[PDB]
């Protein structure tokens, strides 16, 4: 009946869980807003999926966020790709699809590691 | 997994390669095409040793040259360099 | 249980491998049976995500 | 008529007519119901549904204005020559004509009814009945009732037979007699007078399934039922108003079905043609009434323009089932059900069509290159607010796009009783629509019930959403549609500006419905969410371009990069799509003033029909009118491509329709119609071409001719060396013919009997092949050298086998010793010839090659030819030094050019 | 470029379950291929397939004699005549039973046709083009007669030489004679006594003797003389004699009644043909190991032409010189992969069937048969130089084989058996890779070298894709392991740079200009990806534009199926614009690299005996046993070898058992053809060759109000000026009208109007004398065309080089065609003669 989407964002050992449901347009992590939750030089990296994509899409949204582990670059790297992946897929699951696409396309087209983390496995020149 | 290869050997003729192809009213190769022999000139024709005269050898160039007019130098190089690849083997 | 998995594989959850296999007769090597898993868009799969608390829904 | 458009059929349109139609039992399981088009008839099967089972061919030349159905033909009566017309009657057997009947001279009526009985069939006119005798169909005498005054002469109602009695006609009466006449002798023989004599007119008359009992119906009011040989009255029915009176009766012959129990037979169903309800009696205790079964069809209003009543009723034979059919296009069968009690009968079967002339048309794009094609479903939109999908590849699988439960609507009002109408309970005429199908979801659109023109994505995305977009008269909404389902969409999209729609757009990629307004407001939503993504112009100058007048014709590229908008005052706009701004306009403000606009994808051409009676052809990519027509003297009333973009169809107001060579800039035909056409729409591939004329309701399909015959219509009207055509394959298996019958071998050789058969049977013409044209090559090469020109012998060689050719070439001969008698020379001088002359390279050359090879010898050992090879040589190395200095300079500057980097 | 694709000719397959049909020249072979009909021309090599598309299989071929009307019956009695002058198709009508025989009357009025136990005979339609002032009718076909005096399978039908009596020959063991009309001194007659059923009966040509052949393998005579106490005459039988072929029964005989011989094929593949009216043996021998099941004979009587069902073995006959004409196989097996040659004129295909073999685009026949491999053969590929090909199979054995000498001149294995899927090679041709599914390594041999150079490793799981990068400089791998690998092998160092992907890979395909790189996932998206920097540039979900599907044993809904969502094989254009990509699906998607969206979508086939070509089934064929399209009918089955089922337990990939009742819809591989102008896709059914439509279709390219056919000829014959006609032909791209222009300036006006000609038509008009130099017999003056147009062109072509690869492509292979065909022969003539003149 609600509308309400789970999605995951990780780092080297921080990683995040960003419930987006419909709501007026806050987003809170750990219980505390956005504009606290960082270092004060990496909120620059955290709202980089809310100012690629505008605000405008954000206004119907609610998205809470809890993050555990790694340091707090590793967390704010697992906060910002858990707040566009986790637009992305509820602007699959209750928009449509070509919102979707639309939105897709701006994040991949800014920085790929909004939607797909890349682990850094160890391959050095054999 | 598919089977151990097994050695098998498949005769050839001198044929041209529209022997090999299907049967159908006429070629799909043109005019030039239809006269390629199916082996090539090695098959047809390569000089070796046991392919030779008696008084004269091959070179590892593919050409006879004769003990007779071979002189001293050459008949040491050349048992030197035979002498090499047996000691390579 | 057996039963259960046929039920399971003619609703066709399961591919071996990259295809989605819907015949219960299709005989697994020792090779594929490290292949053998869950359809793409599986319920089934959603279902044991939910279970583990890891539904990424994207 | 015309070069192009051949008529084809009158498509959707099943009983548009007053002519009743005729029911005819086939064996023990079908019946065939046979409706009147207006130029044909159709003929229906019951147990299979109602699909078509045949239709009547070739179209009659006046309008079919009675018919009945005897045991396989189909008689049909046409013609009212009061007014011109001519008339006949024919009999068609499986929807093709078989016999004529011989109409007698001085017969200037039109022609009521037709009644087969006994060996007669007979044919009641207006004051007069024809008959004639069947097995032999002659004419045999002519019936004529007198009177005293000039109007009771008229012979309405009909006559008909009772079952029992020997050739006996029952006539009705413009006055109230009921005549009987023997039609054997041609004598009257009794007159039955009606009873109260305040009713009139004999309305109708139909036997009961009681022996001698007929029923006479009046146009005073009263149902009579009487021994027409006792002369007196079983039963009487006040059945009818003075105003209404009772025009069709029909009785079940079932044997139950009456008594307020079900298991009492005498049920009679009866119907006026002025009101959509029948009525059924149980005769039993003195005839009383049992149920109205209220609008089985529309009722019919002289003020309104849906056309309504019921033609005829006719309960079957021994069936509980009655075939009704009205004057709306429609034919309904109702069943009355057996273990409840049922007084009114609940409809089993139905089609229907259109209720009034068809607004719009569309053919439906193609399902991409699936079973469909372009050419299955018509989508047309009629004045009587409904929407039917046709399909021209079978009749039965055409439905209305239901806009939700309509008659169960107007079942819980009181619209069926007696406010407003039927019609006006559905959404308003439409003026135009849109679809796309990449989209479609089929049947499993959105899976389970959606709500209705609403004014979850998922799963709409994994299915798919709507298709058809449709802007209505004066609503501001655009309507949606879902077109898979055949039903309504669940999105209903206002203008913005407020003011009714004027034209509507979908993408090609079916997302996004564009909507634009009277009042010049185009907007843009997205179909899957029903949510506005897009106006143009947002909120040149970036910000404005907003039209002053109203907007007809947008579409949108098929790549979604530019929207192409055009105005009614004036100008033509294209806006980018994902920024919603003007990028350019073209003005033709003070000399035109659009109507409309269309466009064809695969062309990137978009033609506009003008109010000075023109079609301006522009290419939106270079933004520049190429071609402007100037054809019509009326209002381009509806205009198209083709498929191939080579032509544009304009049907304007004048009835005249004409098509333009598009890249020929002129007319090709231009052909006279006899109603205005109000709606044109070709295929998606090319054969048909629909027109929605002006006052017939069901469109009409035209064929193209050019597909199939060639026509060589384009009147602009008003009112070096050469190769050879030799085929490759030919000549090159003939310079080859050795490896290629070895290739052609079999493995294994056939296994020939010891026996085996000497002589063998001779196949081919005269002993030889097939394909060596019939009417001595060296007689044609000796005398081709004993003249000067060698082309008889080498146009003769150039068409043989090569196995012939190779035959003909191996058997050439030096002979005689003298230089005329000899083959090789002058084949070698023919080929010299050739040489000089530049003919035939790549066959002088195979040629050449083939001879040399197999008759070197020879011209090794004589002197005599030596001549003519050094002659030969001499031109053949002057040719091809130039030749191959050109083809290797060629060859190796384009390797060169292919890659330069090495 | 121009994605305007309609459907041109079926390739790939050369018959299917069906009649065949001579032309009445004698020279087309109309054969079906499934639910179309092909027309081989055999006097000049070419081929053509009808524009109609049955929904199930073709069941009959008749052909009016005059030749113009084909009349083709699929499976359920669906008939669409058509015209074959003009390929159009003419009449849709529907027999509502079964067609199991059909004969067109040698006058051509009439055809007679056997729904299974009912004769009905109709007329043949008028048609418009044979009527000056006509048009299409509603219902054009009329019945004449019906006859069911008859009591089981109407087995064959065969009108008289005078076109009024003809016979029908049944499967309740009697053959009989019908009429037309009603004649004088005849009585519809029976024709009782046999043992297995007729298979065929025959007249004569003076029609007082009728033979009939059976089942069993016996043919009789039957005469009008008196019965045996002698007006009083009886159709008795004079003698009767008996093919001996040993354990087969015939399946089809046919009988040339002006020449007086017969034809039968039988169930041991070996046929036998007898001139008759003695019953000489004329000879016998065996075109097939299964079976034959359709044999005709030409109008002429010089050439059979068989049909084996179960495999494709079409092959025509030639008896008295007793050769074949052509023995032609299409695959029995899935089409795994395929590629056309760098030429562009032939295509070569690899099937599961352990064969390849190399089609030849015009004329549709295989040229070659490759035979060694002894499993079902993967992935088969070419160089840049286009003479080696390159194959890999499920034997283990990646073999590379050699086109002008027709054979292996390498095969690879690796040490550890392996069992090879996919494979790329090195445009330089040295170099190849090639993964398999047992392990997860992927193998580098050499082809100078022919050992093993290395096995790249990093991967985790089977590497599904490989493809080498077009200028040779980098190899890609696409893996199960959700990853992609850049691998960088020619370089000093050996690098592999990771793309990290959501999903397992399905596909990997290169631009042409090699900077990007589109892969193909298992979700159903493509993710366009740079190779200089890697990272996705571009993406494409499209699991909704390919999902068309529900399969017969298939539980969910055509929208819920997983595994018809994917794109298994895309592939760029030769421009390089648009992607094609197509799955285990009915669609085959053409995409935008640039724009990003869908241009075109396609339906591969309507073909409902095939299992995945409509979304909706319909509930009429839902029994309460399941589906009717599942029930083992084999049991109904009159032979024993069709009776038998030596089927495998669950073998998806497969089993020379091989029941293949309604095979599913998949395209396994697709390409583009390097001349541009065309693709072709491996389905099922066949090898369907899309082309673009420009000749039926206008589409100017940059018009003024002012340029018309005629102003163009005007400005030709009266202004003569050459350059501005030939311009204005171009801007209204109408090929005749440029054609016209073409030929009508002269040779040595060439240079002037080549010199002042624009550079945004160059290319253009270097397609078109591409073209006329391959079509037209002027060849001379297109090469002074070309000659003209590279000398003055010269330094443009050579700096764009990628805008202009296809149009330097089909000039370069226009002139190899000259260089190939003509001067080898005219140098050759010149030395020969040259000899013989200096003795």
């Amino acid at each position: 009946s609600v509308q309400a989407v789970q999605v995951f964002g990780k780092k080297k050992n921080a990683t995040a869980v960003a419930r987006c449901v419909q709501g007026k347009g806050l987003i809170k992590v750990n219980g505390k807003p956005l504009k606290l939750f960082a270092p004060e030089i990496l909120r620059a990296k955290l709202y980089e999926p809310i100012l690629i994509l505008g605000t405008d899409k954000f206004a119907d949204v609610d998205i809470r966020i809890r993050v555990a582990g790694g340091g707090h670059t590793s967390q704010v790297y697992a906060v910002r790709q858990a707040i566009a992946k986790s637009i992305v897929a509820y602007y699959a699951k209750y928009v449509d699809e070509h919102s979707k696409n639309l939105l897709k396309q701006e994040l991949i087209q800014f920085d790929r590691s909004l939607l797909v983390a890349d682990p850094r496995r160890c391959e050095p020149k054999k | 997994k598919p089977k151990p290869p097994a050695p098998t050997l498949t005769v050839v003729s001198d044929v041209a390669t529209v022997a090999m192809e299907d049967a159908q009213p006429a070629t799909a190769q043109g005019v030039a095409g239809g006269e390629t022999s199916m082996i090539a000139p090695q098959e047809v024709y390569a000089p070796s040793k046991d392919t030779a005269e008696k008084g004269e050898v091959v070179t590892k160039a593919g050409i006879p040259i004769a003990k007779q007019e071979m002189s001293r130098e050459e008949k040491l190089r050349r048992r030197r360099r035979e002498k090499e690849r047996i000691r390579k083997a | 249980t057996v039963q259960a998995a046929t039920k399971l594989i003619e609703q066709g959850h399961v591919r071996v491998g990259v295809e989605e296999v819907r015949d219960p007769a299709f005989l697994v090597t020792r090779n594929m049976e490290d292949f053998v898993t869950w359809t793409v868009g599986s319920k089934i799969k959603q279902n044991i995500m939910k279970y583990r608390d890891k539904l990424d829904d994207f | 008529g015309s070069a192009i458009f051949a008529p084809y059929r009158t498509i959707g349109l099943i009983s548009p007519t007053g002519v009743p139609f005729t029911s005819i039992p086939l064996g023990k399981t079908t019946f065939q119901i046979t409706t009147s088009v207006g130029r044909a008839l159709q003929t229906y099967d019951l147990k299979r549904g109602l699909n078509l089972v045949f239709v009547t061919r070739p179209q009659t030349p006046s309008d079919i204005t009675a018919t009945h159905a005897w045991k396989e033909r189909v008689y049909a009566a046409f013609g009212d020559p009061r007014n011109g017309e001519p008339q006949g009657l024919w009999v068609f057997q499986r929807g093709k004509k078989v016999a004529e009947l011989p109409l007698p001279s001085d017969l200037d009526q039109p022609i009521k009814q037709i009644l087969i009985f006994g060996g007669w069939i007979v044919a009641c006119a207006l004051t007069r009945i024809e008959v004639w005798k069947a097995a032999t169909l002659e004419h045999y005498t002519t019936i004529f009732p007198a009177a005293s005054k000039k109007g009771d002469n008229e012979l309405t109602g009909g006559a008909i037979n009772m079952p029992t009695f020997l050739n006996k006609i029952f006539v009705g009466r413009k006055d109230g007699w009921v005549e009987i006449w023997n039609v054997s002798t041609g004598k009257l023989i009794y007159t039955l007078l009606p009873p109260s004599p305040d009713c009139g007119a004999v309305t109708c008359l139909q036997p009961t399934p009681a022996l001698s009992l007929l029923a006479i119906a009046y146009s005073g009011g009263p149902l009579v039922i009487q021994n027409v040989l006792t002369d007196k009255t079983v039963l009487l029915l006040e059945a009818g108003t003075d105003d209404a009176p009772v025009t069709s009766i029909s009785f079940r012959t079932d044997g139950l079905g009456a008594g307020q129990d079900g298991r009492k037979d005498g049920v009679m169903a009866t119907a006026t043609s002025v009101s959509g309800d029948v009525t059924f009696w149980d005769l039993n205790k003195g005839g009383r009434i049992m149920g109205v079964l209220r609008s089985a069809h529309n009722p019919p209003s002289r003020h309104n323009i849906v056309r309504g009543g019921i033609s005829k009723i006719e309960f079957l034979a021994g069936q509980p089932v009655i075939v009704t059919s009205g004057l709306d296009n429609s034919l309904k069968t109702w069943i009355f059900d057996e273990s409840p009690f049922s007084p009114v009968p609940r409809i089993l079967h139905q089609r229907s069509g259109h209720a009034a002339p068809v607004r719009c048309l569309h053919f439906l794009p193609s399902d991409f290159d699936g079973a469909e094609g372009g050419n299955k479903w018509l989508l047309s939109g009629g004045k009587d607010r409904s929407l039917w999908g046709w399909s021209l590849r079978r009749d039965g699988q055409s439905a209305e796009l239901s806009q939700g439960a309509i008659r169960k609507k107007a079942r819980k009002m009181g619209l069926l009783a007696g406010t407003t109408t039927l019609e006006d309970l559905k959404a308003p005429e439409i003026t135009c629509i849109a679809s796309s199908l990449n989209r479609d979801g089929g049947m499993g659109a959105i899976p389970g019930k959606q709500m209705i023109w609403d004014k979850n994505a998922e799963l709409s995305g994994n299915t798919g959403w709507e298709s058809v977009v449709t802007a209505h008269k004066d609503d501001p909404y655009a309507r949606t549609w879902f077109w898979g389902r055949r039903r309504a969409g669940r999105w209903a999209f206002k203008t913005g500006d407020g003011e009714p729609v004027s034209t509507v757009a979908i993408s090609s990629c079916g997302t996004f419905a564009l909507v634009g307004s009277t009042g010049g407001s185009i907007d843009m939503f997205n179909l899957q969410s029903g949510r506005h993504r897009q106006r143009f112009p947002s909120r040149f100058a970036p910000g404005t371009g907003r039209h002053t007048n109203a907007v007809t014709g947008i579409v949108v590229d098929p790549l979604n990069r530019h929207v192409v908008s055009c105005s009614l005052d004036g100008k033509v706009k294209f806006w980018d799509f994902i920024t919603g701004n003007l990028v350019d306009e073209i003005d033709w403000a003070p000399m035109t003033k659009i109507i409309g606009c269309r466009y064809h994808p695969g062309n990137d051409l978009i033609a506009f029909a003008c109010d000075d009676r023109s079609i301006r052809v522009v290419d939106i990519e270079t933004k520049n009118t190429i071609r402007e027509f100037w054809g019509c003297r009326g209002d381009i009333n509806d205009f198209c491509f083709s498929p191939d973009g080579r032509w544009i169809v304009a049907a304007s107001q004048d009835s005249i329709i004409r098509v333009w060579d598009l890249p020929t800039a002129h007319l090709i035909d231009a052909f006279r119609l006899e109603q205005p056409c109000t709606a044109l729409a070709f295929s998606h591939t090319g054969e048909y071409l629909a027109g929605a004329m002006e006052g017939s309701l069901g469109v009409q399909i035209w064929t193209n001719r050019t597909l199939f015959r060639h026509v060589p219509t384009r009147q602009i009207s008003e009112s070096m060396m050469t190769l050879s055509l030799v085929p490759r394959s030919r000549w090159q298996t003939l310079l080859h013919i050795d490896i290629i019958k070895a290739r052609n071998k079999p493995k294994e050789p056939p296994k020939a009997p010891e026996k085996a058969p000497f002589f063998l049977p001779p196949v081919g013409q005269n002993g030889i092949s097939s394909l060596i044209p019939q009417e001595t090559f060296t007689s044609k090469l000796l005398v081709g050298g004993a003249k000067g020109d060698y082309t008889d012998f080498i146009e003769h060689l150039k068409a043989l086998p090569p196995a012939a050719a190779d035959l003909e070439l191996r058997s050439l001969s030096i002979g005689n010793g003298d230089e005329a008698t000899n083959e090789l020379l002058h084949f070698i001088r023919a080929l010299t010839s050739r040489l000089v002359a530049r003919r035939d390279y790549e066959l002088t050359q195979a040629w050449m090659t083939v001879f040399l090879r197999l008759h070197f010898d020879l011209i090794m050992e004589n002197e005599e030819l030596l001549q003519a090879l050094g002659e030969w040589r001499e031109h053949q190395a002057r040719e091809r030094d130039r030749l191959s200095e050109l083809v290797g300079y060629c060859g190796g500057v384009v390797s060169f050019l292919r890659s330069p980097r090495t | 470029m121009k994605t305007n694709f309609k459907f041109s000719n079926l390739l790939g397959t050369v018959y299917c379950r069906g009649n065949l049909l001579f032309s009445p020249d004698g020279t087309h072979l109309f054969s079906p291929v499934g639910n179309r009909v092909t027309v081989f021309n055999l006097v000049e090599n070419k081929s053509y397939t009808f524009p109609f598309a049955h929904r199930k299989n073709i069941s009959r071929i008749g052909l009016t004699p005059q030749g113009n009307l084909l009349l083709s019956i699929d499976e359920d009695g669906q008939a669409i005549l058509t015209n074959v002058p003009r390929r159009v198709v003419l009449y849709h009508f529907s027999f509502k039973s079964p067609v199991t025989a059909l004969a067109f009357s040698p006058s051509g009025r009439h055809f007679v046709v056997g729904l299974k136990r009912k004769i009905e005979v109709w007329h043949v339609p008028s048609t418009p083009d044979t009527n000056e002032d006509g048009d299409l009718e509603f219902a054009p076909f009329v019945r004449h007669h019906t006859h069911m005096q008859h009591f089981d399978d109407v087995r064959h039908l065969e009108w008289s030489s005078d076109s009024r009596f003809f016979l029908s020959a049944s499967k309740d063991l009697t053959a009989r004679i019908w009429s037309l009309d009603t004649e004088e001194g005849f009585v519809p007659t029976v024709l009782s006594g046999h043992r297995q059923g007729v298979v065929g009966a025959y007249f004569s040509k003076d029609q007082e003797t009728i033979y009939t052949v059976s089942k069993d393998g016996a043919v009789f005579e039957w005469k009008y003389v008196a019965k045996p106490g002698h007006e009083d005459m009886q159709w008795r039988i004079v003698n009767k004699h008996f093919f001996m072929q040993n354990a087969a029964t015939l399946r089809c005989a046919a009988y040339h009644a002006e020449s007086n011989l017969l034809v039968a094929g039988f169930s041991n593949g070996i046929f036998g043909l007898y001139e008759m009216p003695d019953f000489n043996l004329i000879h016998t021998l065996s075109i097939s190991q299964n079976e034959i099941d359709f044999v005709t004979i030409n109008k002429s009587g010089e050439w059979l032409a068989f049909g084996a069902s179960k495999l494709g073995q079409l092959l025509v006959w030639e008896w008295q010189s007793e050769s074949y004409i052509l023995k032609q196989q299409g695959h029995f097996d899935a089409m795994n992969s395929l590629v056309y040659s760098p030429d562009g004129q032939r295509i070569v295909t690899a099937a599961d069937d352990g064969k390849i073999k190399v089609w030849d685009v015009e004329s549709g026949f295989c040229i070659v048969t490759f035979t060694e491999h002894t499993s079902g053969v993967t992935a088969c590929e070419f160089a840049k130089k286009g003479s080696v090909l390159f194959t890999a199979s499920l034997d283990g054995s990646v073999r590379a084989w050699d086109l002008i000498r027709y054979r292996n001149f390498r095969t690879f294995t690796a040490p550890e058996r392996l069992s090879f899927t996919c494979m790329a090679v090195d445009p330089s041709g040295e170099v190849i890779a090639a993964g398999s599914i047992d392990s997860f390594d992927i193998h580098i041999w050499s082809v100078q070298t022919g050992q093993l150079l290395d096995r790249l490793s990093g991967h985790e799981g089977p590497v599904s894709s490989l493809a080498f990068a077009p200028d040779g400089s980098v190899l890609v791998s696409g893996s199960w392991d959700r990853t992609a690998r850049i691998w960088s092998i020619f370089s000093r160092t050996q690098t592999s740079e990771p793309l990290q992907l959501q999903s397992d890979v399905l596909d990997v395909a290169f631009r042409p200009d090699s900077k990007q790189i589109a892969i193909s996932t298992l979700d159903g998206q493509l993710t366009f990806w740079s190779v200089s920097e890697a990272q996705q540039v571009s993406g494409v979900d499209g699991r909704r534009d390919v999902s068309g599907g529900r399969r017969i044993t298939d539980r969910r809904t055509a929208a819920n199926v997983a595994g018809t969502k994917n794109f298994n094989t895309i592939r760029y254009s030769m421009d390089g614009t648009c992607l094609l990509a197509g799955g285990n699906s009915k669609y085959i998607c053409l995409y935008s690299t640039t724009t990003m969206v869908l241009l075109k979508k396609f339906t591969v086939s309507v073909n409902l005996s095939l299992s995945g070509t409509q979304e909706f089934l319909n509930s009429k064929l839902m029994t309460e046993a399941g589906p009717v399209g599942l029930l083992d009918d084999q049991g109904e089955a009159s032979d024993l070898e069709d009776r038998i089922d030596r089927s495998l337990p669950g073998s998806k990939r497969g089993d020379p058992g091989a029941r293949k009742k309604f095979p599913e819809v998949r395209v396994s591989g697709v390409a583009f053809s390097p001349t541009g102008n065309s693709f072709c896709a491996a389905s099922t059914e066949g090898l369907l060759v899309y082309s673009l439509d420009n000749t039926v279709q206008f589409d100017p390219f940059d018009l003024n109000m002012e340029i018309t056919p005629a102003s163009t000829l005007a400005v030709l014959e009266k202004e003569k000026d050459y350059l501005k006609a030939l311009v204005m032909a171009f801007r209204l791209n109408e090929a005749g009208l440029i054609t016209r222009v073409y030929q009508a300036i002269p040779y040595t006006d060439i240079g002037l109007v080549v010199e002042q000609f624009p550079t945004v038509y160059v290319p253009r008009l270097l397609r078109f004398v591409a073209a006329q130099t391959e079509q037209s017999p002027h060849m001379e003056f297109c090469l002074l065309w070309i000659r003209a147009l590279i000398d003055k062109h010269g330094p443009w072509l050579a700096a764009n080089r990628g805008k202009v690869d296809v149009e330097l492509r089909v000039v370069a292979r226009a002139v190899a065609k000259m260089r190939d065909e003509i001067r080898r022969l005219a140098d050759e003539n010149v030395y020969m003669v040259d000899y013989l003149l200096n003795q």
